């Protein structure tokens, strides 16, 4: 077991149109 | 073998997409009258960031209200600029509206904006 | 023309204002049922992490739902951990419960969380 | 210029 960091941005992003 | 990873840029694509849903009026359940004027919000967003909000939709003769009336005195402008600080981080502040905006988050509990406020009386 | 003063924890301090919301039950609006198991949550929260829950509450039958069931082929332990990260942003990965999290990030269309599953399987045999 | 902040939030949902 061990805290690790990740910076992946979120695939899910809410459209505008 | 076991884990635990923190994803740093989470909280932030919930704050995005919180205010995408916002900016389409999607599931927001409130609408805040501030003179005459009108403001869309998910209370939620509201009561996470305002203990003023918190405390108006805690109430629970309140909780299910889908108009709420600011006092009076509040600000159209200064509500604005909160408003948007609260789904996006970002503090848009004039010399022209600054006052409004301290009183805006004092009357919001929102303190340490007003500190930020208070703070940024340096150049001036 | 503004001044714009940017507030670089603001987005997880509301993130965890959310959380405290939801467990002490505050502003939740809908159950997630998953075969035995039940999980109050917001929809705007769900909404905001995932396309399967946007797809659904958008929906205007489906709007005003107060129970949504999800696939009886999917997880309840994998659920939770993918709903406790929505909350929290911590992802907290077991060698026993790994196989049915990716299944769930999966099905609940979150494939940064189902490549950090496979990213995962690095430290594997 | 857009300055920075790192002012924790002062508002904290009460834990009762």
């Amino acid at each position: 077991r061990s805290e690790i960091i990740s910076t992946a941005p979120s695939s899910w992003v809410v459209p505008g149109p | 073998a076991d884990s635990q990873i923190q994803f740093t840029r989470h909280a932030s694509d919930v704050l995005l997409n919180l205010n995408r849903l916002r900016s389409r009026d999607i599931l927001t359940d409130v609408v805040i009258v501030v003179s005459r004027e009108q403001f869309r919000a998910h209370k939620t967003v509201l009561m996470a960031c305002s203990g003023l909000f918190y405390s108006i939709f805690t109430d629970q003769l309140k909780r299910n209200l889908s108009v709420i009336n600011l006092d009076p005195e509040i600000n159209p402008e200064g509500f604005n600029i909160l408003l948007d600080f609260m789904y996006t981080s970002r503090l848009n502040l004039r010399e022209g509206n600054i006052m409004a905006v301290m009183a805006t988050a004092m009357y919001l509990q929102m303190e340490h904006v007003v500190d930020t406020c208070r703070k940024f009386i340096k150049a001036s």
